[PDB]
């Protein structure tokens, strides 16, 4: 498996538009693109409101925040048995592939993943806040 | 960004990963539990702090914990 | 993606907006403020003259109403000045720049005060 | 008449103390939130899980107590 | 084409007490029994949520149909009780002889712990609680003259109540209709228009022509009630009727020969009010109900059932499409024949709106004899029916949202009206948001302006009739048009529909029945407060409906359901995002709006309409102080609340002392509710832990684990006690005030 | 007398209060006929009122300047001056009934915790078991002391859950 | 009949009966011993 490359030419689902879509943040900060392959034309629900028709084959939609792309991913995966992926697109044209991060969806354990933010103790074994006082900022005993 | 930590009481049931609406968590190989897998939090810059993961955790007390931290556009969930 | 309506996208509407001094690029920012200042300064005297605390006084009403409108123009000019200081700290249209907005604010003050004065002349 | 109102005042003092004392003594933790001390004095809540945890922080106990202090005074 | 026909299932459900002894049987979650106290609350919250217990639409429909027979059975018991208490525990017979000087009463309290003081001296040699429901005036209008007639109606009500409860059992356990039976919307409308409404109106017109009119004609002539012929004598003896109405000497021939002008003696178009009773002419109501019957019997032949002729409702909807609205009304027929919540949303909205119209039309055009001069009944009826309408309208918002989350399906709604409304919801809500701010500033801000100018000693700077004026010229113009209608635009009407338009007052028993209502600056200001409060209530409710399924904040709100507390402290905090929470907030604003509506009605009627009539003229209850005082907040606090609360807070030791007690009791319940609205369960659960420790220490800990209320229940408890306390406070305040000075 | 109070039987305000209350009823009684039901009801209220003022004075209640009975709560003053029936005796009446209710409920709770499904016996009451316990609760003061002396009334600290500290 | 008597043993029904009985006892005592303020 290798990181896919976004194709901006991909056609988008049939949709008449709405007032729930992108704002000035997309022009200045970042936006998100989700793509998937559809087996047939089918009506699905937009996370921004309304019904859209996915074209047979490649599809492409743009969203304002990451949660919107993953919300549609959950719908497509569970209700239609599809395998979408999405990216983060910066105003200068840079594209950052996001999901699934390593080609395998996170709920399925995969080799080569390195644990992060794992504490080798129980919650009840955290130290008292007095022991981390005056550490340079506000920090919980769970941060050590 | 919020702070998400996984503790060694995890049973590797995967329910926190399935419940995360932001894809912050994932399952990695482990040897400390029967399932031989542990939850991980590699992408905490995207955590919004909803705590759906904590709601899904079966262990007592929790094995996944969210500590709300500094607020950015991503953590605040803004689309503008 | 976005919802297009006759109000949002129409030929008559679009042409009218482009003619307004706010959207008329290629014009010096100071001139933009003066034209915008004159329009707003003239109308502002109305409500103060006809509904102020001295409205019923025969001749003092015109002076007090226009004089109060002039004070509101000064406050508005100060609001423009600080807005430019905050918004522009670090492009195509010179108006949206630190130097351009300052000139635009200055024009609004001169135009606004003149508009108030012109309104007073019309009354008397 | 003075008898009845003096017991109203005692009701106010004891209830205000109950809220403030409960807030202080549970500030570090409870059966509902065993690790509360890891979250600090003031924080929103711990989310809808475990039945729902609105106003669980010691700061919120003080917030509730002020209403009773005003009623008592 | 499917034939419209009866279709049932034989013996679908066995009649047994087995499930009565198994609480929670109806739900898969609760049927296993309690482990915590939350189970107990969940049992009751889910009891009638039929569609959450099953997905079979037929099973849901049958439960709905039999639940409705249960409701009707209860209403018949309630009605039977009212008639019975009128027959056995009232002064109705005495009241009939002297309606102006006797107070209606139909409740008598037992003498115990000193409570018999509540049996006041209401007149007619009787002691009891004075009623304000207006049943006495309704009974007189229908021609009832004896306790025997009231008693017989009460018996018949119980027989009907038993029949309703039998029908509910029969149509759920014995012969339950199939889903196709329920979906005959064309046939249902034909029967409910032509049959329920058309025949019902025709039948009632029959009672009015043959019983109400003859009896009320003799009552208004001073004839003693016991000397009036019994109703069956009027029915069997045409000669007696012909004496009262000569046209009866010609029988029904004029009706069949189209000589309808012969019946002008009992089918009239007088308008105005009967000067003896102060109510509408009964000959006008009889012609009204005849005309209504014909209209609804015609309406009941519009829809196609089984004989080709008629309209297909689906064909009508699909034909009405235009350039601006995509597919238009396509798919609405399917929604409205498969979702009960969609049907309930429309029906509650209009039934509630209808209730508010009834409140206005009955005060202005009092339909019952001696209703207008019973100020206690007039104030009560208007307030009661206004509140029902407000509550019903909020329920419309709730069940529109429930349809949005549970029953809405995108595949069936593509580019139609419903789909297109969702796709510009930000445009709808953003504009409605602006209107509310504009209305709030320019309506309540005017009062704040007036309070400040008055406090600064500049009355000449106030918005008032003697200062800067805000005349409701449009409303004034409409009044003039309606007052002059009989001359030009209603040539055959003797008088205008109502005396509120203009003209001369009607006095009954030395008191004003109705008179013209003038509209000044104060009336202009309060009407734009009403506009403000309604628009905000709509904003809260409409927002909940349009964002029930998703928003920019929570992209997948639909998966979280109709009723959930939040989606966590993240995203800055998402408390009360669910549609249910919008109904929760909408209730408060509905309460705030309708409180001002009824305060407007109460003060305006006392100040400018109600009063005593003597040689010197009309002296109103509050002496016409609404015009100059109602334009400041301090005016409402002083001249309305402080001044008119004198009766209720001084009622101890009198028959009205029960209103004094409830006045304080309602203040208590209102304040008690703030405990639930301001706090959170996390605090209470931790408190319960310490109390549980004490019970554990003494080996008296319950097996069902105590739990603090759920987040959503805490809100439901808070609003329920808020509304009950707030409404019951004004209820006591109104009744003590009006029963004393009325 | 105690705390400056005076006996109600010797209080002018107390006597005046009774006259006002009867005077209010007498005024209402004028508008009704002798045999009519309202007249009978009003006279019955008047008889109860006269008996009430007679009984309270007979019981020896102390009246304030307002003419209203005032209760005495200190056991010493109550027993010394014959006011024990105001607060002191009622005190032990309540505590007997209240403990009766509490003790019976506790017995039922303990009895059903040995069943297969204890929570089912808390929403569907075992009426035969509840009835038996209700009758035996008349001796709770004796039973409660024996448990206190036997060390079985209270549970041991090692079996009670607590939060971290 | 077993099931019906089981239904009558549910908490709301028992509470209704018990409080109806308790209220009746308190009301009837005040009917025969009116206006009791002290014990004599
Ligand atoms: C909405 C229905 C309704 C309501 C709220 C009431 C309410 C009342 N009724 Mg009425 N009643 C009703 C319907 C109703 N009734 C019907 C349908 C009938 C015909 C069967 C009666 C027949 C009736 C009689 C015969 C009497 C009452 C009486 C009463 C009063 C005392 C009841 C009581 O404490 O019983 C005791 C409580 C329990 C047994 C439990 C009370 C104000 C009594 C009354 O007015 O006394 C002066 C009385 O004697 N009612
Ligand atoms: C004696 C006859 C009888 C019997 C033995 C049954 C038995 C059964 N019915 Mg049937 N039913 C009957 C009469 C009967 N029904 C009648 C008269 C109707 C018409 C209303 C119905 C309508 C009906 C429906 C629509 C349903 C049942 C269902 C059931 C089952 C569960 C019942 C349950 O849990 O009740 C316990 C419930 C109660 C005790 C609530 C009683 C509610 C009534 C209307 C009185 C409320 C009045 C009260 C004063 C309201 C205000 C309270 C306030 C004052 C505090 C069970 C097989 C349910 C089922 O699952 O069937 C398979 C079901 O869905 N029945
Ligand atoms: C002319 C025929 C007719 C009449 C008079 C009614 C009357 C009524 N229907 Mg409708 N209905 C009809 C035909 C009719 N229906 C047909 C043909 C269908 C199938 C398409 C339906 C399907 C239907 C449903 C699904 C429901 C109703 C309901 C109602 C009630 C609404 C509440 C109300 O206004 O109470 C006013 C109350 C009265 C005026 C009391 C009238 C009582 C007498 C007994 C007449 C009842 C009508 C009945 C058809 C008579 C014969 C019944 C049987 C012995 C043959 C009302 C009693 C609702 C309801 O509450 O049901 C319980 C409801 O849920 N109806
Ligand atoms: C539904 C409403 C209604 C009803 C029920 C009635 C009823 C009546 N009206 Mg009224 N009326 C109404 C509306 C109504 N009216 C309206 C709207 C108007 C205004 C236009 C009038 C204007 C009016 C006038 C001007 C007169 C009446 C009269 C009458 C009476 C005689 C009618 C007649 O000649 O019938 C003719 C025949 C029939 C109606 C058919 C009867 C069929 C029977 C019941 C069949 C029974 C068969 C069965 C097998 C028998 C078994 C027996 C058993 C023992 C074995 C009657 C009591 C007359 C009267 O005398 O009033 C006092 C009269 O003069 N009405
Ligand atoms: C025709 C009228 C109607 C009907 C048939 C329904 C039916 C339904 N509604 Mg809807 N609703 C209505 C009107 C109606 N509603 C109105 C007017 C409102 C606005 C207030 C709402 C607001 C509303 C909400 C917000 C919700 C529903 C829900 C429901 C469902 C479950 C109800 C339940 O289990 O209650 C069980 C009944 C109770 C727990 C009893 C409640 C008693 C209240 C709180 C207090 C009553 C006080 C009393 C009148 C006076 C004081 C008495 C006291 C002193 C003893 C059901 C489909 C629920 C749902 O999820 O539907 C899908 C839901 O969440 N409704
Ligand atoms: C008296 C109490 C109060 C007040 C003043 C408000 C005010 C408001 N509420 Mg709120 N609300 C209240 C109680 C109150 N609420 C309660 C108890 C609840 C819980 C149920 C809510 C729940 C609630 C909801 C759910 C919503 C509102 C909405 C609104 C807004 C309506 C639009 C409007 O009129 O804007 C104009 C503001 C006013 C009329 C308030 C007074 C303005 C004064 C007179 C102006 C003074 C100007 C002056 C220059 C001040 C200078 C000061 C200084 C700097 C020198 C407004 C901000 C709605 C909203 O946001 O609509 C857009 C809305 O959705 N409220
Ligand atoms: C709640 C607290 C409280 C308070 C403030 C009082 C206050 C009082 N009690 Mg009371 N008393 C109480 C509870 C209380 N008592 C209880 C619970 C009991 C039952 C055990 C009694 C039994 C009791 C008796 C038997 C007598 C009093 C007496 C008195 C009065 C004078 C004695 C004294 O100094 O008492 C101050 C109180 C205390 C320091 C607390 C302990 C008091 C003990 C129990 C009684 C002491 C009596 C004293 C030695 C008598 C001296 C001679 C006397 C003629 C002055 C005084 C007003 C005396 C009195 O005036 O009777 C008419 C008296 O004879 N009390
Ligand atoms: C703290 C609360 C409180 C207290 C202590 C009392 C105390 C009293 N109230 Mg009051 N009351 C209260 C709250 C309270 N009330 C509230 C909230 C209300 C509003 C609902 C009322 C309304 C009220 C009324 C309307 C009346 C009273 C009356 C009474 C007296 C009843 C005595 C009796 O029945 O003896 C009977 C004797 C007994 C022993 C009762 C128990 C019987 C069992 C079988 C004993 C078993 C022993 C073994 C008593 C002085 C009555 C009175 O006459 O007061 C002067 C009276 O008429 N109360
Ligand atoms: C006025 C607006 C009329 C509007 C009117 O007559 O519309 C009528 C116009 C006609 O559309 P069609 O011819 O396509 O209609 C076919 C119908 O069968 C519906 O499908 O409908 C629309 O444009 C839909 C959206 C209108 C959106 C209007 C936005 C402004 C609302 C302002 C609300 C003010 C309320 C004041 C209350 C007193
Ligand atoms: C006061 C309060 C509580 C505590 C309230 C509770 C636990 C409800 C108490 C209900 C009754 C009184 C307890 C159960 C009663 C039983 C049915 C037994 C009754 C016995 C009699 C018949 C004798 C909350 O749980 C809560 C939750 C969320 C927001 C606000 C609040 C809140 O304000
Ligand atoms: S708090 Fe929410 S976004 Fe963050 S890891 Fe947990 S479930 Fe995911
Ligand atoms: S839900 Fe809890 S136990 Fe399961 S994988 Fe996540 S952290 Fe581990
Ligand atoms: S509703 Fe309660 S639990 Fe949910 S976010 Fe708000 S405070 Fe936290």
């Amino acid at each position: 498996w290798t990181v896919p490359t976004l194709n901006p030419d991909t056609p988008s689902p049939i949709f008449g538009g709405s007032t729930g879509g992108l704002l000035r943040k997309a022009q200045t900060e970042e936006f998100y693109v989700i793509t998937w392959e559809a087996k047939k034309e089918q009506i699905f629900e937009m996370p921004t409101g309304g019904a859209a028709i996915m074209r047979q084959g490649p599809n492409l939609l743009k969203f304002g925040k990451k949660e919107q792309c993953l919300a549609l991913t959950t719908q497509l995966r569970n209700k239609f048995k599809l395998t979408p992926c999405f990216y983060r697109v910066f105003p200068d044209g840079k594209v950052q592939y996001l999901h699934p991060a390593d080609g395998v969806y996170p709920e399925k354990v995969n080799a080569g993943r390195v644990g992060a933010n794992q504490n080798m103790r129980r919650i009840g074994q955290n130290v008292n806040p007095i022991k981390v006082k005056f550490s340079g900022r506000m920090m919980s005993p769970a941060e050590i | 960004a919020h702070i998400v930590k996984i503790y060694d009481t995890c049973i590797g049931c995967t329910q926190c990963v399935r419940a995360c609406p932001l894809d912050v968590l994932e399952m990695v190989p482990w040897d400390g539990c029967k399932a031989s897998q542990m939850a991980s939090a590699p992408r905490t810059e995207d955590c919004v702090g909803c705590k759906r993961c904590e709601t899904a955790c079966p262990t007592d007390f929790l094995s996944v914990r969210v500590y709300l931290g500094s607020e950015s556009t991503r953590s605040m969930g803004l689309s503008y | 993606g976005m919802l297009e309506t006759p109000v949002t996208s129409a030929p008559i509407v679009a042409t009218y907006l482009s003619n307004l001094p706010a959207y008329r690029t290629g014009v010096a920012p100071v001139l933009r403020g003066v034209e915008i200042g004159l329009a707003h300064g003239f109308l502002l005297a109305g409500p103060f003259i006809k509904l102020g605390p001295l409205r019923n006084v025969p001749e003092t009403a015109e002076i007090a109403g226009s004089l109060s409108a002039a004070g509101l123009v000064l406050i508005l000019a100060l609001c423009l000045s600080i807005y430019g200081s905050a918004q522009f700290q670090s492009a195509r249209d010179p108006l949206f720049s630190a130097d351009g907005w300052s000139e635009f604010a200055a024009g609004f003050l001169v135009g606004g005060e003149a508009g108030v004065a012109w309104a007073y002349v019309c009354t008397q | 008449g003075d008898f009845l109102v003096h017991h109203a005042i005692a009701l106010g003092l004891h209830t205000t103390t109950l809220i403030l004392v409960k807030g202080a003594l549970d500030a570090r933790g409870s059966k509902l939130m065993p690790d509360k001390k890891d979250f600090g004095y003031s924080f929103p809540c711990d989310g809808p899980g475990r039945g729902g945890t609105c106003d669980i922080s010691a700061y919120d106990a003080f917030y509730l107590a002020v209403f009773w202090m005003l009623n008592t005074i | 084409a499917k034939k419209v026909k009866i279709a049932v299932d034989r013996n679908p459900v066995e009649t047994s007490f087995e499930k009565w002894a198994k609480p929670g049987h109806f739900s898969r979650t609760l049927s296993k029994g309690p482990n915590t106290t939350t189970w107990i609350w969940n049992l009751h919250a889910d009891a009638h949520d039929f569609d959450s217990h099953t997905s079979d639409l037929e099973e849901i429909s049958r439960k709905v149909f039999s639940a409705h027979f249960g409701q009707l059975g209860i209403i018949f018991i309630w009605l039977s009780g009212m008639y019975f208490h009128g027959a056995r525990f009232s002064n109705y017979e005495a009241w009939l002889s002297d309606p102006t000087h006797i107070k209606p009463s139909a409740q008598v309290v037992w003498p115990i712990v000193g409570q018999e003081i509540l049996n006041g001296d209401v007149g007619g040699g009787f002691q009891g609680i004075q009623i304000t429901s207006g049943f006495f005036q309704l009974w007189r209008a229908s021609g009832i003259t004896s306790e025997l007639q009231l008693y017989t109606t009460a018996i018949g009500g119980l027989v009907m109540a038993a029949a309703m409860f039998f029908a509910g059992w029969f149509h759920y356990h014995k012969a339950a209709p199939k889903l196709e039976w329920f979906q005959n919307v064309e046939s249902m409308l034909n029967h409910h228009l032509g049959g329920l409404l058309g025949l019902g109106s025709l039948a009632w017109a029959g009672h009015q022509i043959h019983v109400s009119l003859p009896v009320n004609k003799l009552l208004d002539a001073g004839v003693d009630p016991k000397e009036i012929p019994l109703p069956h004598d009027l029915l069997l003896n045409r000669a007696i009727m012909a004496d009262l109405y000569p046209s009866f000497a010609k029988g029904i021939a004029p009706f069949f020969t189209l000589n309808w002008s012969e019946y002008s003696d009992f089918l009239t178009f007088k308008g105005g009010l009967n000067p003896v009773t102060g109510g509408l002419w009964l000959s006008d109501t009889a012609h009204h109900h005849v005309a209504i019957a014909v209209l609804f019997l015609v309406a009941g032949h519009m829809y196609r059932t089984n004989w080709g002729i008629g309209h297909s409702m689906k064909e009508i909807l699909e034909a009405h499409r235009g350039p601006f609205t995509g597919e238009g009304h396509v798919g609405l027929y399917e929604i409205l024949t498969t979702s009960w919540h969609a049907q309930l949303a429309i029906n509650l909205a209009l039934f509630g709106s209808l209730s508010i119209i009834v409140a206005h039309h009955m005060y202005a055009m009092p339909p019952y004899p001696y209703l207008a001069t019973d100020y206690g009944t007039q104030l009560s009826l208007f307030t009661h029916h206004t509140w029902i309408g407000g509550f019903c309208i909020v329920g419309a918002g709730a069940h529109a949202a429930i349809f949005m989350v549970r029953d809405y399906d995108p595949t069936n709604n593509y580019n139609n009206l419903l789909d297109r409304v969702i796709r510009h919801r930000d445009a709808i809500i953003s504009h409605l948001n602006w209107v509310c701010i504009f209305l709030g500033f320019h309506s309540f801000g005017l009062y704040i302006h007036n309070d400040t100018m008055s406090a600064l000693g500049r009355p000449q700077d106030m918005f008032s009739d003697t200062a800067i004026q805000l005349q409701p010229v449009f409303a004034q113009w409409i009044q003039n048009t309606h007052f002059l209608a009989p001359q030009l635009t209603a040539p055959n009407a003797l008088a205008a529909t109502s005396l509120t338009w203009g003209g001369d007052l009607v006095a009954v028993g030395g008191k004003v029945a109705m008179m013209p209502i003038s509209l000044g600056t104060s009336d202009f200001m309060v009407h734009h407060i009403h506009a403000f409060t309604i628009h905000v209530t709509v904003l809260i409710l409409l927002k909940g409906v349009l964002f029930a399924r998703s928003s920019r904040l929570i992209p997948d709100k639909a998966n979280l359901g109709f009723r959930f507390p939040c989606d966590g402290p993240g995203r800055g905090g998402t408390c009360q995002v669910s549609a249910w929470d919008h109904v929760f907030l909408g209730l408060f604003w509905m309460y705030n709006s309708l409180s001002i509506v009824i305060f407007h009605f109460s003060w305006k009627m006392q100040s400018d309409v109600w009063g005593t009539v003597t040689a010197s003229g009309v002296s109103h209850i509050t002496g016409g102080n609404f015009a100059q005082s109602a334009n400041t907040i301090n005016g409402w606090l002083r001249d309305f609340l402080w001044a008119q609360s004198s009766q209720v807070i001084q009622s101890y030791g009198s028959a009205l002392s029960a209103y004094g007690l409830i006045f304080l009791g309602a203040h208590f319940v209102w304040a008690f509710s703030l405990m639930f609205l301001f706090s959170g369960r996390g605090y209470w659960q931790e408190l319960i832990e310490s109390i549980v420790w004490a019970h554990n220490k003494l080996k008296v800990a319950p097996a069902i684990q105590p739990r603090a209320l759920s987040i959503t229940q805490g809100r439901a408890v808070g609003v329920a006690h808020y509304l009950l306390g707030g409404i019951a406070t004004t209820w006591s305040f109104f009744l003590a005030r009006i029963i004393s000075v009325g | 007398d105690i705390a400056g109070l005076t006996p109600c039987s010797e209080s002018k305000a107390y006597a005046k209060l009774e006259k006002k209350e009867l005077k209010t009823l007498e005024k209402r009684l004028k508008q009704y006929e002798a045999d009519s039901a309202p007249a009978v009801a009003l006279k019955a209220t008047m008889e109860r009122t006269k008996a009430r003022f007679a009984n309270y004075a007979k019981a020896g209640l102390l009246c304030g300047n307002d003419g209203l009975p005032h209760l005495i709560a200190d056991p010493g003053l109550a027993l010394k001056y014959g006011h024990a029936g105001e607060v002191f005796i009622p005190t032990f009446g309540f505590l007997y009934v209240a403990g009766y209710i509490g003790y019976v409920g506790r017995q039922y709770l303990i009895a059903v915790k040995g069943e297969a499904k204890p929570t089912d016996k808390e929403i569907i009451i075992d009426v035969p078991l509840a009835t038996k316990l209700a009758w035996q609760g008349a001796g709770w003061p004796l039973a409660a002391v024996q448990e206190l002396q036997r060390g079985t009334l209270l549970e041991k600290e090692e079996n009670i859950t607590v939060s971290p500290r | 009949m077993k099931d019906f008597t089981t239904y009558l043993s549910t908490a709301p029904v028992i509470a209704t009966i018990w409080f109806t009985f308790t209220a009746g006892l308190l009301i009837e005592i005040n009917r025969y011993f009116p206006d009791p303020l002290v014990f004599s």
